[PDB]
């Protein structure tokens, strides 16, 4: 009875790329940053997949 | 005769400060921390000395 307010998801705290990692849980933070650094430096290629 | 051990001795202090400061992500930003002890045990037969 004590509660006031409730999240609304469990993804509410990371920014889009983070949370576009799976398995984000399992991982270091420094991981975490440096994959989503990473991730964002990717070139397109001929046929995406 | 004739090394510069003066160089070789600076860089030899020098070095290992700034790897180990360069290399402290690894643990992941642990904590490094060992309990106080709260007491003095032996471990072997022998006299005891206070100085």
């Amino acid at each position: 009875d004590q509660v006031d307010y409730m999240d609304v998801s469990t993804q509410q705290v990371v920014s889009v790329g983070a949370s576009l990692i799976p398995f984000l849980e399992h991982d270091d933070a420094n991981r975490a940053l440096m994959g989503a650094n990473m991730q964002r430096q990717a070139v397109p290629t001929l046929r995406a997949d | 005769k004739g090394e510069a051990i003066g160089v070789i001795a600076a860089q030899s202090i020098g070095e290992p400060g700034t790897q180990l400061t360069m290399r402290t992500f690894h643990i992941g930003g642990a904590a490094s921390r060992a309990a106080a002890e709260s007491s003095i045990q032996v471990k072997n037969k022998g006299s005891i000395k206070l100085s």
